[PDB]
């Protein structure tokens, strides 16, 4: 366990860099679908979010040891996973909010105005299922993970070895669930499960992004074109 | 995927 307890910190240490928790961030606030100015915040602040989720991505053991191509071709396929994710774990239920980096903070109609459209009761649900879990950091940050290096994305050029560097994710997991949450013991199964949840979501709003680029009125951000 | 491979780099 000495290796295991170096991998968690890493993966802890790397969420925690590269995204704030909600208890740290000073929150401040704000007849057509999407409302062009919270369009313009909102994917500003995903630019950011996503040039963040790489440098995370860096950090992983092993995640660069993998060929550029597969590095990329993990980033695009787990971007709106680990973005929907993120946000949702920003959620504050007494107010039915979520807060962004800068510590913008939206209510549900706001969100929906900002681009989630159709899929904003959807991503709110999945937030309100991921609070009983009580997720801390190194567990927020190895579920990113395990959803980052997944061996059947399309188009991977050594899925073995994507699979093989997931696998000690998935342990260091179950280990840390066990001596954490003893009284919670089909915690691990049921955060995997999340991550099921996840994809589909993710796959609905990959859907999103179709309508969302002949609504916006100019051009996705550049970044988000590449990773979309 | 210009961007991108700066970024990893
Ligand atoms: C599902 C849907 C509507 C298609 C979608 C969702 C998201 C999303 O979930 C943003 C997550 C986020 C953003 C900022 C921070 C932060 O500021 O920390 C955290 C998390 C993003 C987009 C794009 C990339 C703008 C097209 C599209």
């Amino acid at each position: 366990t000495p290796e295991v307890g170096e991998l968690i910190e890493k993966v802890r240490k790397a969420h925690q860099e590269t995204f704030p928790a909600l208890c740290q961030l000073g929150k401040y606030t704000t007849r057509v679908s999407l409302d062009i100015d919270l369009w313009d915040k909102f994917s500003e602040l995903s630019t950011k979010c996503i040039i963040k989720t790489v440098e995370f991505a860096k950090q992983l053991p092993g995640f660069t040891t993998l060929t550029i191509a597969d590095q990329i071709t993990l980033l695009k396929a787990a971007c709106l996973d680990i973005l929907i994710l993120r946000i949702c774990t920003r959620y504050t239920p007494e107010q039915d909010t979520m807060t962004f980096s800068d510590g913008l903070t939206l209510n549900r109609t706001q969100m929906h105005h900002a681009g989630f459209g159709p899929l904003t009761d959807l991503v709110f649900a999945f937030a309100n299922q991921l609070l009983p879990l009580e997720m801390d950091d190194a567990e927020t940050g190895l579920l990113s993970a395990i959803c980052l290096i997944c061996g059947d994305r399309q188009d991977l050029e050594q899925p073995d070895r994507v699979d093989m560097l997931q696998e000690p994710l998935l342990e260091a997991l179950k280990v840390y669930v066990r001596k954490r949450r003893p009284s919670r013991p089909h915690m691990f199964p049921k955060m995997l499960m999340k991550i099921t949840d996840l994809r589909s979501i993710s796959a609905k709003g990959a859907e999103r992004v179709i309508t969302l680029k002949m609504e916006i009125p100019g051009s996705m951000p550049p970044l988000i074109q590449e990773m979309l | 995927h210009k961007i991108l491979h700066r970024l990893l780099q």
